[PDB]
């Protein structure tokens, strides 16, 4: 939810996002610059997680590329019909597709698929590249970022609004089950070779 | 057992609201109307006087 | 001048895949003065844009417009006079993909640009005598201010 | 932007709303969340008062156990005042003037002789059998009977049920309180809960007529949108939107979730505070304005005694 | 024990090679339960109950 | 493709040759026990079903 | 949600 | 006994330096760094609670253009004790102005 | 516990200043973690908490028996109802605030009254830490915390000969041993 | 009613949180068919499914076929066979 | 469940009697409850519970 493409934090929230997420390290805090310069300076929640990288990632070493796919996919974000555009390939410019140049995070959704236990995704790329403590502090770090994000600024719940149906998507359903205590017979009739009268 | 002195959510003293409270509804008020004119408007107030088991009352029978 | 494009567009359709993501629309767009196409991602709430909108567009390197000087330091407390912001809707982010369909040639005449700021993508395609400047890993500024006419 | 204090004491305002007896509510015009949120948990967990801490029993022969009886105490607003008093320096059992206060509870309980014939009515038929929190009698020590007038340190409600008796079941305990935070334990808490809402705007983006006012007049709260003619139909305005709990129900109805804009008011908020008697409710946020700037004192103070040059 | 030094740590059933790890102390005041991060409780193959 | 590509195949090859070579099991591994577990562990998962 | 007696 | 440490980020650069406030929570450290971030001296201020088991915030201050950071501090101390007393003295004078029409009113 | 079969441990007791309060005043009292449900599909948590929480606002007991809610009067468009009555949202969900923050969360949060239990099952109460153990008569070794003989395989698997070592030699039953060489 | 990314469940299955596309058609759709060690509910020894269905009915609802969900609520014969599908598997695992 | 076990605590000498301080009785109960009697002896407390996700000491099977 923060590296979806809709989240747009101002300058005193990123700063504590990357503050709750890094804690009392040896070093200057670096920061990234704003994604929105004008009307207002705005940072991306992408613009959270890449400095969240650059900064824990050590001085000498160069930050990582990195590209690949994420776990939700393109047909998920889709809620009206989508028309084809003559020419543009759609999954070219993606939210599948995890694009990370130079540490920052230019692309795609952050998902199990890289931060998780699932294999070629950040946190294991931060393994064969860097070692074994910047990928235990990539592990830590986004934990605390991604927890404080929620203590804060958005809360996440579950109640009796996103398990429901719609009202005109539930008689397309009572016209299902309707259809569905008649095909008692005719299944028997092929199942024991029988004629139909 | 016994009313708490204070509700658990909020602290607000509700340990003093038993009596007046068996008063209101030996007296025909509904429950609904015997929690708000006790001065308890949240629902973590009215949860702890409307639920409530007095089992003292009960517990006192086995005296010596 | 460190403008590295700079053109009059004109939106046509909004969103046609259907994807639909919160406080973002994406604009796909054609142009006048050249023959190019354009697939942007804006801020709604800030900036508002409705299809048949004309506002001009500029991608530059530098906002500094006395001398390409190319800082990269945000500060808020210094403001220069000679700042490129005659514009009203500015972003900024990174070139990660140029892409065109050569055949054995090289900057063939429909040439792309793809443009990530901050996670709102871009892509500007068009002829390659028009998209010069954009190498890959470039931190350009977009400046666009909506025309009325 | 930076901090001009002249936009701070150009567009700060306390309105007072509702002020009595152990509850107040009032707004803060123009102050962002992290100070609101700063004197709201200073009135929750940071201002001191006085709470018993030691109970010292003898023939507690009653059902009520003689632990449950202790932490039913503890939880008892004693109604001094916690300025006066200081903590209690650590490991000090045996208090002094300055620290501790004394109570104690003795009551026995014993059949009742007259008015009592073939009745079942408890009252009529014991006395002392709910021991209330009037039974607490006030020892005073040291010097302290000069201090205080004569009934001023009490328990604040004097109708609270501690326990329930039987005869020949006693309660003969002596109580020591102490001052403490709302952090240490939560029985030194002040307030019943403090908070802070913002202010709602409801905003009618367009004209609504006839029977969809009427319609509008029940999604929100009662007292919000009142609903009266104006030449033959029934327009519909906004009118308080303090009241407005902020339910959404408007945007379950399809028709009118494009008629208003429920949304709230930048740094508007109206807080609450109830106190539960034991200092009234324009002292407690008084001393809860009071303890942030100790707070900014002592680190200034740290730092003054740190550099030397 | 101070706030750098290494406990060893061992979950049972012992049937694999991370099933003991070698953790870095840290001294939390006033608690009375060990305290794991929950990368490391797929590993152990803990359940926290 | 138009980025900068300041690596040729003379220096891939030699990335690659020396993650192959740098990747070799160093003396000392206890492979044994590495391949009694790795048919010991999920062997405790293999219920009936 | 009383309109403030002490008001602007 | 002292109740405020700094910890420097090198032994030798004063820019950054982070605050440990010992006996503090976000009562004091989020009202602080909403003082200190209205200076435009201060490239990054944010705090954290170090574990809540404990009882200390960090507080990271970082100041472009050559200021030691306990200069934003200070400022922001003193910048947070003349909201509080100004707030303080609203809040007493509005009280008093309703006490002064409860009682004179029609008694 | 709760009534609906979905055990909790208590992990950390929460000072009440930094509980995310609502937009009524109150605080809430157990925090329940969203992600026990879609693994579980305990819908009858969910209107157990929209009926606790109109049955507190209503003075009213509300009757839970199984199979007398159908599909044509479901147990989500009648609480739903009792809610909207009693001025509350619909769908059970209140705005929250925070308290570790000042601002208001910005998806709103399903509260309520859900009747929590408590289960004997207590905690262990037994920590068997170990230092300067005594030693007994045959093998004086401590008498103790075990290693055991299945985490010598995972630390011969580690390649760690002197963890091992220590933890068999060194701490439990070392002795010295007088030989005649020859 | 919301969908995705608005919808917490769907945030939860589709981002490899916790859920499965099974448990959120359980949820808010059908149940769909009971199978019990490979099959269908056994019938009785006098050929009903159970003492409320007719010796050898032909209607699915006969042979465990839920069509109710966990939202709006589950008849009682519904039931009997979800709680045979569950022991199943609580015995299988207890035992072996 | 600990809860509430008997009421006569003094003449029985049971090994273990779990006795919970202050039981509720359920606001939302089917009516088998009342069949039986079950408020004589209750088993637990209500709480105000949210569904929310806010600290993160709140995860696998945690409260
Ligand atoms: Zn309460």
């Amino acid at each position: 939810s923060m590296t979806t493409r809709g989240c747009f934090f101002t300058r005193e929230h990123y700063m504590e996002l990357v503050y709750r997420g890094l804690t009392d390290k040896v070093g200057r805090v670096k920061l990234l610059s704003p994604s929105i310069l004008k009307p207002f300076p705005l940072w991306t929640g992408k613009q959270v997680v890449s400095t969240l990288l650059i900064n824990i990632i050590p001085e000498d070493h160069i930050p990582l590329n990195l590209s690949g796919k994420a776990k939700i996919t393109g047909k998920a974000w889709v809620k009206e019909t989508p028309r084809s555009v003559p020419g543009f390939n759609p999954d070219s410019m993606c939210e599948s597709q995890v694009i990370i140049r130079e540490g920052e995070l230019l692309c795609g959704v952050l998902d199990k698929a890289h931060y998780g236990s699932s294999a070629y995704g950040l946190v294991h790329c931060c393994y064969e590249i860097y070692g074994g403590e910047t990928s235990g502090k990539v592990l830590t770090c986004l934990a605390r970022l991604f927890t404080a994000y929620l203590q804060l600024y958005r809360g996440f719940t579950l109640g009796v609004e996103d398990i429901l149906v719609k009202p005109k998507a539930d008689v397309k359903r009572q016209r299902i089950i309707e259809e569905s205590t008649h095909c008692g017979p005719q299944a028997v009739r092929a199942a024991l070779n029988l004629p139909e009268a | 057992m016994i009313i708490p002195v204070r509700c658990f959510t909020c602290g607000k003293i509700v340990g003093n609201k038993w009596e007046a409270y068996l008063g209101l509804l030996q007296a025909e008020y509904t429950e609904g109307d015997a929690l708000d004119a006790l001065g308890l408007k949240r629902y973590c107030c009215r949860r702890m006087l409307l639920a409530h088991v007095d089992l003292i009352e009960k517990l006192l029978n086995y005296a010596p | 001048a460190g403008i590295l494009f700079e053109d009059i567009f004109d939106v046509k359709d909004i969103d046609p895949e259907g994807k639909k993501f919160d406080r973002v629309s994406r604009l796909h767009c054609e142009s006048e003065s050249f023959k190019m196409d354009l697939i942007l991602d804006v801020n709604i709430q800030i900036y508002p844009v409705d299809l048949g909108d004309k506002f001009r567009l500029v991608i530059a390197s530098t906002l500094y417009e006395d001398g390409t000087l190319d800082d990269g330091e945000y500060n808020p407390t210094d403001d220069r006079p000679s700042r490129a912001d005659q514009f009203e809707y500015v972003m900024y982010g990174k070139v990660y993909r140029i892409e065109g369909d050569e055949t054995s040639t090289e900057a063939a005449t429909r040439l792309s640009a793809y443009v990530s700021y901050g996670g709102l993508l871009m892509r500007l395609q068009g002829d390659a005598n028009n998209l010069h400047g954009f190498e890959v890993d470039s931190r350009v500024y977009l400046l666009m201010k909506k025309l009325a006419f | 932007d930076a901090w001009d204090q002249d936009r701070f004491e150009k567009n700060f305002r306390v309105d007072v709303v509702h002020m009595d007896e152990n509850s107040l509510e009032f707004d803060m015009v123009g102050i962002d969340a992290a100070i609101a949120n700063a004197f709201r948990r200073i009135l929750l967990a940071e201002v001191p008062t006085m709470a018993v801490e030691k109970v010292l029993v003898y023939n507690n022969t009653s059902i009520v156990q003689d632990e449950i009886l202790a932490h039913r105490l503890g939880l008892i607003p004693i109604h001094a005042d916690p300025r006066l008093f200081e903590y209690r320096n650590q490991g000090d059992e045996e208090g002094t003037e300055i620290d501790t206060l004394q109570f104690r509870l003795q009551v026995r309980c014993t059949r009742n002789p007259h008015a009592a014939k073939d009745s079942s009515d408890p009252n009529e038929l014991y006395v002392n059998h709910k021991v209330y929190t009037r039974h607490m009698t006030w020892i005073p020590l040291g010097n302290q009977a000069d201090l205080f007038p004569e009934g001023t340190i009490r328990p604040v409600h004097d109708d609270i049920l501690i326990a329930q008796l039987r005869p020949g079941q006693e309660i003969d305990l002596l109580m020591h309180c102490v001052k403490g935070i709302g952090k240490d334990h939560a029985k030194f808490s002040p307030v019943a809960t403090a908070s802070y809402r913002l202010l709602p705007d409801i905003t009618l983006l367009e004209p609504v007529e006839g029977e969809a006012a009427e319609e509008l007049s029940r999604c929100f709260s009662p007292g919000v949108i009142e609903v009266q003619e104006v030449q033959g139909k029934k327009v519909a305005r906004v009118a308080n939107p303090r009241l407005d709990t902020f339910s959404r129900e408007i945007f379950r109805n399809e028709k009118l979730k494009k008629v208003v804009r429920l949304a709230r008011v930048r740094d508007h908020y109206i807080f609450s505070v109830e106190s539960t008697g034991v200092l009234p409710p324009d002292v407690l946020v008084s001393e809860a304005i009071k303890v942030l700037m100790g707070k900014c004192r002592r680190f200034l103070d740290e730092l003054d005694a740190v550099q030397m040059d | 024990v101070k706030n750098g030094d290494i406990l060893l740590l061992n979950r049972q059933p012992t049937l694999h090679r991370p099933s003991i790890q070698a953790h870095r102390a840290r001294i939390l005041p006033e608690e009375k339960v060990l305290r794991l991060h929950y990368a490391n409780c797929k590993a152990y193959n803990a359940d926290f109950d | 493709s138009y980025e900068k590509s300041e690596l040729s195949l003379d220096r891939l090859r030699t990335l690659l040759q020396l993650k192959w070579q740098r990747s070799l099991c160093e003396p000392g591994e206890a492979v044994g026990l590495l391949a009694a577990q790795s048919i010991g562990e999920p062997s405790t998962q293999m219920t009936l079903n | 949600g009383n309109p403030p007696v002490t008001g602007p | 006994k002292t109740a405020l440490e700094m910890v420097q980020a090198a032994g030798t650069d004063r820019h950054c330096v982070t605050f440990v406030l010992h006996e503090e929570d976000h009562t004091l450290g989020n009202s602080l760094r909403y003082m200190i971030m209205k200076n435009p001296e201060v490239e990054f201020c944010g705090y954290t609670t170090t574990h809540p088991s404990e009882s200390k915030i960090n507080l990271r201050i970082q100041t472009r253009g050559t200021l030691p950071a306990v200069e934003p501090f200070q400022r922001g101390l003193n910048e947070l004790m003349n909201v509080c007393q100004h707030v303080l003295d609203k809040f007493e004078a509005s009280i008093k102005d309703y006490k002064d029409q409860k009682a004179s009113r029609n008694e | 516990a709760s009534r609906h079969g979905q055990k909790g441990i208590l992990s950390r007791l929460w000072p009440a200043e930094d509980m995310p309060f609502t937009e009524s005043g109150m605080v809430p009292d157990i925090l329940f973690n969203p992600h026990g449900f879609p693994s579980r599909m305990t819908i009858g948590m969910l209107i157990e908490s929209m009926a606790g929480k109109s049955a507190a606002l209503h003075g009213l007991c509300h009757d839970a028996t199984p199979f007398i809610f159908s599909e044509e009067n479901s147990a989500l468009e009648y609480f739903g109802e009792m809610l909207k009555a009693a001025g509350y949202n619909f769908y059970g969900t209140e705005r929250l605030y925070s308290g570790i923050s000042g601002l208001e969360l910005e998806a709103d949060i399903f509260i309520g009254v859900v009747y929590y239990q408590r289960l004997r099952h207590m905690v262990s109460d037994k920590f068997q830490v170990r230092t300067t153990g005594a030693r007994d008569r045959v093998t004086n070794q401590p008498i103790g915390i075990r290693f055991g003989e299945m985490e010598r395989d995972a630390l011969l698997a580690h390649g760690t000969s002197f963890l091992l070592h220590d933890r068999l030699f060194n701490c439990s039953d070392r002795s010295v041993a007088h030989v005649c060489v020859k | 009613h919301r969908q995705f990314p608005e919808n917490s469940l769907q945030m939860m299955v589709q981002s490899g949180a916790k859920g499965s596309t099974v448990n959120t058609m359980q949820i808010s759709c059908l149940l769909g068919q009971i199978e019990l060690e490979g099959r269908r509910p056994p019938l009785m020894a006098s050929g009903k499914s159970l003492p409320c269905f007719e010796p050898y009915e032909f209607t699915p609802r006969a042979g465990g076929f839920v069509t109710g969900r966990f939202l709006t609520g589950i008849k009682p014969p519904e039931f009997f066979f979800h709680c045979m599908a569950g022991r199943e598997g609580l015995v299988d695992t207890a035992v072996k | 469940t600990m809860g509430f076990p008997l009421l006569t605590y003094q003449d029985r000498s049971d090994n273990k009697l779990y006795r919970l301080q202050t039981p509720q009785s359920p606001l939302v109960r089917p009516s088998m409850y009342d069949y039986y009697d079950m408020d004589n002896y209750p088993i637990g407390t209500n709480a105000i519970v949210a569904v929310i996700s806010y600290t993160g000491y709140d995860m696998e099977d945690a409260m």
